[PDB]
């Protein structure tokens, strides 16, 4: 026995000695030193230190550039607000509750905390995965006579959401639960305990096979046909330098993004996967937080890769930080 | 493709 079941709560420490407490009520000092709290506050506060700026520098600037506010460009606002939703639902919650030990906020909190954080990467998620749709539609064109504009890209925002609620509102009316989670300090999807009153089962293999396989198919489908598509194009026309640079560089980028997806959601498909194939064996709070570790830092990476090295988004932030020059 | 790849941000 390698746990401490609780009504809404599994903590991850044996209570064989009597010194397991509920992450609502006392501190789990139990199963990590408080400088290991320390260490978890002080990573919080560098994802606010970053992910706040970059992301609300990029709302930002398309405020003062008539420019950046293109349709193509809104599901790229809408990740900066997922972000936005990653940073102050999970990350400046979990900087509070690291530094008492324990989720303050009681299970109620731990509902909240949970959502928006779960939302907040979901949508951001999924804003990938429409990107690299509108991409793949706006380059290779696999609909004659189609043409992207304002309406389609408001459906492709809306989309994110609905698909981030299909995600994120289920636990919160019993086909999962969020409850505290690896050193009990933030709230996430319980993926590793079997709790048959809410199919916890199932709603893993939905979000393995829906969230995650699906965007990891549409966003390889929709990138594979896209370097092809500008590989062609620039064999046919070598004699332009400049197509040849495109080509390089696009190539370059669609690496960058799809090894970036990787690294955010394959750790925690790979633990999840773990503990579905591995039931319910020695799990230790440190071992929760790995997964957790790579897609938190996506609120950061995500803006400079999409953002950040988009040519304009970069020039226009560039002006509006140097005072309206350059 | 080159106007259609400067319009998604990619080049
Ligand atoms: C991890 O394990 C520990 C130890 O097993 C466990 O903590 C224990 O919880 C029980 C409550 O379930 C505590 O028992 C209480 O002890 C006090 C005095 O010692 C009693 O007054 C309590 O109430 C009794 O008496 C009342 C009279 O007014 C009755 O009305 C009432 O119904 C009870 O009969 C109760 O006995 C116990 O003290 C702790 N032990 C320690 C060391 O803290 C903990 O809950 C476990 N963790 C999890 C998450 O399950
Ligand atoms: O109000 C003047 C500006 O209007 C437009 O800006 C908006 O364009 C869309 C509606 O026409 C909005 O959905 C979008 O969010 C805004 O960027 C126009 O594009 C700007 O050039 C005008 O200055
Ligand atoms: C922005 C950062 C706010 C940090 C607020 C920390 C409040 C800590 O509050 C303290 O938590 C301790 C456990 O850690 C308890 O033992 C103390 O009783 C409690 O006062
Ligand atoms: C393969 C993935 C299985 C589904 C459960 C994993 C969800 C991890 O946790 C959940 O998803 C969010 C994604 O950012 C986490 O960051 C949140 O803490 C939580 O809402
Ligand atoms: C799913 C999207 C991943 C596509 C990455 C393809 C990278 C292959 O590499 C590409 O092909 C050339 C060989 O013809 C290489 O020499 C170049 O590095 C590059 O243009």
């Amino acid at each position: 026995m390698n746990g401490t079941e609780g009504p809404n709560f599994y903590v991850p420490f044996s209570n064989k000695t009597g010194v397991v407490r509920s992450p609502f009520e006392a501190p789990q000092y139990y199963l990590a030193e408080p400088w290991q709290f320390s260490m978890l506050a002080a990573y919080m506060f560098l994802l606010i230190m970053l992910g706040f700026p970059i992301n609300f520098l990029t709302l930002y600037v398309t405020v003062q550039h008539k420019k950046l506010r293109t349709p193509l460009n809104y599901i790229l606002l809408n990740l900066a607000v997922a972000d936005l939703f990653m940073v102050f639902g999970g990350f400046t919650t979990t900087l509070y509750t690291s530094l008492h030990g324990y989720f303050v906020f009681g299970p109620t909190g731990c509902n909240l905390e949970g959502f928006f954080a779960t939302l907040g990467g979901e949508i951001a998620l999924w804003s990938l995965v429409v990107l690299a749709i509108e991409r793949y539609v706006v380059v290779c064109k696999p609909m004659s006579n189609f043409r992207f504009g304002e309406n389609h890209a408001i459906m492709g925002v809306a989309f994110t959401w609905v698909m981030a609620l299909a995600c994120a509102a289920p636990p919160l009316v019993g086909w999962s639960r969020y409850i505290p989670e690896g050193m009990q300090c933030s709230c996430g999807i319980d993926y590793y305990t079997p709790h048959e009153e809410t199919n916890n089962e199932s709603f893993v293999i939905y979000m393995f096979v829906v969230h995650f396989i699906i965007p990891l198919i549409v966003i390889f489908f929709c990138y594979g046909q896209l370097v092809f598509t500008v590989k062609e194009a620039a064999a046919q026309q070598q004699e332009s330098a400049t197509t040849q640079k495109a080509e390089k560089e696009v190539t370059r980028m669609v690496i960058i993004m799809v090894i970036a997806f990787l690294i955010c959601w394959l750790p925690y498909a790979g633990v999840a996967f773990y503990i579905f194939t591995h039931q319910g064996s020695d799990f230790g709070p440190i071992f929760m937080t790995i997964p957790a570790f790579f897609a938190k830092t996506s609120a950061v990476y995500n803006p400079v890769i999409y953002i950040m090295m988009n040519k304009q988004f970069r020039n226009c932030m560039v002006t509006t930080l140097c005072c309206g020059k350059n | 493709i080159l106007e259609n790849l400067k319009d998604v941000g990619l080049f």
